[PDB]
RNA sequence: UUGCCGUUGCUAUGGC
RNA sequence: CAAAUUAGUGACAAUAAAUAACGAUACAG
């Protein structure tokens, strides 16, 4: 067990990042590891994608406690960088984090990648 | 102003360095080293 | 923030009510002048001079349990001079306050399986001391059954689809015969391809397969969507 | 999921319905029928003239519930339930058990009707 | 489309007030004329069901249907059972509609803000500028739906009520 | 036709918070208290049986 | 027209003169050319200027002409987005496109314009905008031995015009994300990918339909292949095309992959999975902060994290049998096509291009049987689009220039 | 051979 | 209670849309 431990396969990785791309369109995404804590301890939030090889690694792994506190499921992509150009910005993102919402366009796909993600973790 | 953002650079890196000790097992010094020489960057790029 | 409210005790024993303008679910404070979570509390000055304790606010957006017991739950047997056993402990949220609302001479067994949680529940146990933290996976309890001995009331707010066995598991090694079983379900994490009402009488149909009557759900409706809390008690023989 | 009763499952043998394919070509849905054991209990109390019913119900399609009360009353049994979970439909023909069902909301109640079964309180049925 | 056979139980008329409140229908024939086709849909995939397996029928009308019904969009990637479209229902079809989309997408406040937009011609998918509120988008065609390149909340001139207010606050 | 399903569902939806109690959305801000009351003696829950 | 330069084991490899003239312009985005039937080239960067070059001196380095650069002035005065006709750009400008017959380039980028500039003195003659807010362009093609520019502009739209007569021709529709990149040969079919739908289109544009060509590697049935007696996966995100002929073309994806693709076959004909190498994992020293090395070490995951260096750069030369692939691993790739037209193979390296590889094309010289051609490729330290690249391993904002021979 | 700056060549490199 | 034909008159409620959308402020309990 590493410290980023519930990390994704590449089809997984794929998938979530499609996924993010899209909710990163239709203005669900809030992007970035103190957003991402912010969204969370609100409680919008349905999954939140940290990335695995970022340059210190506590830096992020600040988030899994608290998705463990509030019962989120939460998921190491293994790439800051294509994490960021699938979030659409110009740089890398280190977290990212998918809010609720019910009239949202692509809530099937954002609940099969939750049970996906869930049932790896 | 500029030392009203200093403030808000050095909160946001203390907070990283705050999340690298805390979670990190046995810490050593070295990022610590690199965000002082970040924030010491920003304060004197003003 | 700084305004004045009356303490009065619930129907429940062990938990308060602070009316003001608005009334707060409250429970008295078993490590007084520290917050644990950042709620908010409440110093009485109780009459040697009178001393200052204090008492705590349960958040029910922050706790199936409060959720149940202010959306009105008939029966907890989480009381003032009981064993709990917590499983999914998950952090020291809700294990404080079933620890004060339990007291100083009842003992919460607060199982988690993850370890900076766990980390936390040593923490908070410091200053609580009647918290036994047991860091252990739950679907074992062979692996525990040397630390923890005939608890009075079990409560189950692990998220997991194998819940059932779990919470039968842990009620067959140490619960004891008429004793309180109290389960947080949360359909979503059971299983999403079924409705909520499938999903919490399936629940239920499990409980009573391991000989644990049901004697009272509630839904939880405003705080949680698609959440329940189902009170049972572990008859052992005859659920007829 | 549909909770079947005694005279449901004769009237279904005397109108020649099979239960699960009667279900579904009701429904248009896929059908989970569900024999309480107070149900099957008053079956095969009902003597040894329905051992066709009886080892009709006895299928393996038909799953099968386990209550746990004293008596055979399936139309307590069926009525409790139903009104404790909604997430039942109930198969009848019982008059007083349809009377019941129909004045508590939101359950959908089956019935034998005509060489078919029939559904009324479902408001999506096509 | 047909009328359904008890057309006024009270379970109906509350399922008809929930249908057309959260998407914005105008009266009954919206739900009557998409739930007698999805009537004919999955009456189909009912015998498809009751015939076994490897027969010629069942085999390629099944994968025929759950494919045009993936491409259609009411049935998702994954799910290619023929179990699904029996789970299949109403809202399921007119959650593919281009009001309900428009206003899913965000380019509209509210089910009725899309639907006039719709009608006062704002919205272009693809190509072509689509003025009917019920329209059953595909899933190729989910994310296309913008703005008319000819309507003043896309890129073009503004209408007449803000030039004639232009040109009288020049006056 | 449109409008007033419009405003038959909004005064159905306001009469749905009087018969159940409707999840809202979740803790808003910061958690002020239960705004309307605390009943210690009614308990809404349903009994098995 | 099929494949009638068959010419890949011909030419040398292995001894091109390769210049690396260092320009100073931040990012240096695409590269432009231009031959008669003297030579310009066009470049342009993250820092809003065009450059001319001429570039037929063939055996030195090329030579600056002229500038045009724009900035903050060229900020229109409304924020409405029809009177967006302005003459110079205010934001990154993404794509030069030379014509073939050399009256004018044609520049575009997130400024969602498209300006065409004289080529003899490098002045805006007409400002076309995309009238929309999403509207900006990516890609630039003419087709060859025209006047029609077909341009891929991030609305999932290809707009087409006529340059000469300043019209647009026909927005057609139907990708699904971005259109990264575009591809056309002389034939009014054209090419184009789109970026996260993992599906390249080729357009009959006067028809207006389209024939898709979805990916489909899976590492499930790949790591079986294997695992009949490894480091490959699934894919990303396709990003550049060029059209080798007009049967064929081949593709470079986000996981290192280039694949070859017939106009006969939905999935493709030959892939190459690492074209370029895996990248550097990342040190000791920058992924822990804890103190001893095994604990830095487990924070690796062995091999999990390993990520392939993506293709930033594909050209075909058209009708030819050889196509040049550009990353930054620092050499440029040359692979050749067999024969048969069903695999390709790589010849050998340019190593001298430290940076991404922004644009790669290529300039002939030479008859029939005996030919040199300079590999022109813009080199920066930054990808066209985002910044995203980090461990910026010696990289210089210039123009790799080789000559090869033979 | 360029935005600066260094080695420079009497042309190539490397730090922002 | 459809006596006009010498492309047009001569509907059998069969067919998809509209009759509004979005804000601000005030005053009540
Ligand atoms: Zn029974």
């Amino acid at each position: 067990n590493p410290k980023a431990f519930p990390l994704a396969d590449a089809a997984l990785t794929q998938q979530i990042l499609d996924v993010v791309q899209q909710a990163a369109n239709l203005r669900q995404l809030k992007k970035g590891a103190n957003e991402a804590t912010k969204t969370l301890n609100r409680g919008i939030s349905e999954f939140i994608i940290m990335a695995a090889d970022c340059e210190p690694i506590e830096i992020l792994l600040h988030l899994p406690l608290l998705c463990e506190d509030k019962n989120v499921p939460y998921v190491f992509v293994p790439s800051r960088v294509a994490l960021g150009r699938a979030c659409g910005v110009s740089r890398p993102v280190i977290a990212a984090s998918i809010t609720t919402n019910d009239a949202s366009a692509i809530k099937t796909q954002i609940y099969a990648v939750k049970d996906k993600i869930e049932t790896l973790l | 102003k500029n030392k009203g953002r200093i403030s808000r650079y050095l909160a946001n890196k203390c907070s990283m360095a705050s999340r690298i000790d805390n979670y990190s097992e046995e810490p050593s010094n070295v990022f610590g080293s690199v965000l002082k020489k970040q924030v010491e960057q920003r304060l004197e790029f003003y | 923030g700084g305004a004045k409210v009356v303490i009065e005790p619930h129907r429940h024993a062990g938990v308060y009510i602070a009316r003001g303008k608005e009334d707060l679910l409250v429970t008295k404070n078993m490590a007084p002048g520290e917050s644990v979570y950042g709620e908010k509390r409440i110093s009485v000055e109780e009459p040697v001079p009178p001393t200052k304790v204090e008492y705590r606010v349960w958040n029910p957006f922050r706790s199936k349990l409060a959720a149940g017991i202010m959306g009105g739950l008939d029966e907890l047997f989480i009381a003032p001079g009981k064993k709990v056993l917590y499983l999914g402990a998950a952090s020291g949220t809700s294990v404080s306050h079933v620890s004060d609302v339990v007291g100083p001479e009842g003992v919460v067994y607060a199982v988690e399986f993850s370890h900076r949680p766990g980390r936390e529940l040593i923490s908070m146990a410091k200053k609580r001391p009647n918290i036994i933290p047991i860091i252990e996976d739950a679907r074992h309890p062979q692996k525990y059954r040397m630390l923890i001995g005939m608890v009075d009331c079990v409560f189950a707010d692990v998220a997991q689809p194998d819940q059932a066995r779990i919470i039968a598991l842990n009620s067959h090694m140490f619960l004891k015969d008429q004793g309180g079983v109290v389960i947080s379900i949360k359909a979503n994490c059971i299983d999403s391809t079924v409705d909520a009402e499938t999903v919490f009488a399936r629940e239920v149909q499990k409980l009573r397969e391991e000989r644990i009557k049901p004697l009272e759900q509630l839904t939880l409706e405003p705080y949680e969507r698609d959440h329940c809390i189902v009170v049972g008690r572990y008859m052992r023989s005859g659920l007829k | 999921q549909v909770l079947i009763d005694t005279n449901f499952i004769n009237f279904s043998i005397q109108k020649k319905v099979d239960i699960v394919r009667g279900m579904m070509d009701c429904l248009l849905a896929k059908c989970n029928p569900l024999i309480t054991d107070c149900v099957m209990a008053e079956l095969e109390k009902l003597g040894p003239k329905y051992r066709i019913a009886l080892k009709l119900a006895r299928d393996p399609r038909i799953k099968r519930l386990s209550c746990s009360h004293k008596g055979t009353y399936a139309d307590d049994c069926l009525v409790h339930r139903v009104l404790q979970h909604k997430c039942y439909i109930v198969a009848t023909n019982d008059a007083g058990l349809k009377q019941r069902i129909r004045k508590i909301p939101g359950i959908p109640l089956m019935s034998v009707g005509g060489h078919a079964y029939v559904i009324e309180k479902l408001p999506d049925v096509f | 489309y047909s009328t359904p056979k008890r057309p006024y139980e009270s379970s109906r008329l509350d399922a008809e007030l929930k249908l057309a409140g959260e998407f914005g229908l105008k009266n009954k024939k919206e739900i009557y004329r998409i739930s007698f086709q999805l009537s004919k849909i999955r009456r189909a995939a009912r015998d498809l069901l009751t015939r076994d397996e490897k027969d010629p029928k069942r085999l390629f009308e099944g994968n025929a249907l759950i494919r045009r019904l993936v491409r259609v969009g009411v049935l998702s990637e994954d799910k290619k059972k023929l179990d699904y479209v029996l789970a299949l229902k109403v809202e399921d079809f007119l959650e593919r509609r281009l009001q309900t989309q428009v206003y899913k997408l965000g380019l509209a406040k509210s089910v009725h803000h899309a639907r006039v937009l719709i009608t006062q011609r704002h919205i272009a998918v693809g190509k072509q500028i689509v003025n009917i509120p019920s329209f059953m988008v595909r899933l190729d065609s989910e994310k296309h739906i913008d703005f008319a390149p000819t309507s003043p909340f896309g890129g073009a001139r503004p209408g007449r009520v803000a030039r004639r207010n232009a040109a009288r606050k020049a006056e | 036709s449109r409008v007033k399903k419009r405003k038959k569902y909004q005064k159905a939806q306001k009469k749905l918070k009087s018969v159940r109690a409707v999840y809202s959305g979740g803790q808003s801000g910061v958690y002020e208290g239960e705004k309307t009351g605390i009943k210690k003696g009614l308990t809404r829950s349903v009994k098995f049986k | 027209g099929r494949v009638f330069r068959y010419f890949g084991d011909k030419l040398l490899i292995s001894e091109a003169k390769q210049s690396f003239t260092r320009v100073g312009e931040n990012n240096l985005t695409c590269i432009s050319c231009f031959q008669p039937v003297r030579l310009f080239a066009y470049t342009v960067s993250k820092d809003l200027q065009l450059t001319k070059y001429d570039i037929t001196d063939f055996s030195k380095r090329p030579k600056k002409l002229k500038y045009a650069k724009g900035g903050a002035k060229y900020i229109p005065t409304s924020k409405h987005e029809y009177e967006n006709t302005t003459e110079g750009h205010y934001d990154e400008i993404l794509t030069v496109a030379a014509s073939p017959d050399g009256k004018y380039v044609v520049t575009g980028g997130r400024d969602r314009k498209l300006i065409v500039w004289s080529t003899e003195s490098l002045s805006p003659v007409k400002v076309i905008p995309t009238k929309d807010r999403r509207g900006e362009v990516l890609s630039l093609a003419f087709r060859k031995n025209s006047d029609q520019l077909y341009a891929s502009c991030a609305d999932f739209k290809i707009r087409t015009y006529s340059i000469n007569q300043f019209s647009q021709l026909e927005i057609l529709y139907g990708h699904h994300d971005i259109v990264e990149d575009i591809s056309a040969l002389a034939m009014e079919r054209c090419v184009t990918v789109g970026a996260r739908d993992r599906t390249a289109m080729l357009w009959k544009i006067p028809d207006e339909t389209r024939l898709t060509f979805r990916g489909g590697d899976e590492p499930q049935k790949l790591l079986r292949r294997w695992m009949k007696e490894p480091l490959f996966f699934c894919e990303g995100s396709i990003d550049v095309v060029s059209m080798v002929d007009d049967f064929h073309f081949i593709t470079g994806s986000d996981n290192g992959n280039i694949c070859l693709w017939s106009l006969a076959k939905k999935k493709p004909i030959f892939t190459e999975r690492i074209a370029h190498g895996i990248l550097p994992e990342p040190s000791f020293n920058d992924i822990s902060g804890e103190t001893d090395e095994e604990l830095r070490k487990r924070q690796l995951q062995g091999k999990k994290l390993l990520q392939p260096f993506w293709i930033t750069s594909l050209y075909a030369i058209p009708y030819s049998n050889v196509f040049i692939s550009g990353s930054w691993s620092g050499s440029l790739k040359v692979w050749k096509i067999s024969d048969n037209l069903r695999s390709f193979e790589l010849l050998g390296e340019l190593s001298g291009a430290k940076g991404v590889v922004t644009k790669i094309q290529v300039v002939e010289s030479g008859k029939h049987g005996k030919e040199k051609f300079r590999i022109l490729a813009s080199i920066a330290k930054e990808h066209r689009l985002g910044r995203w690249i980090a461990n910026v391993s010696g990289a210089r904002n210039g123009i790799y220039s080789a000559v090869i021979d033979q």
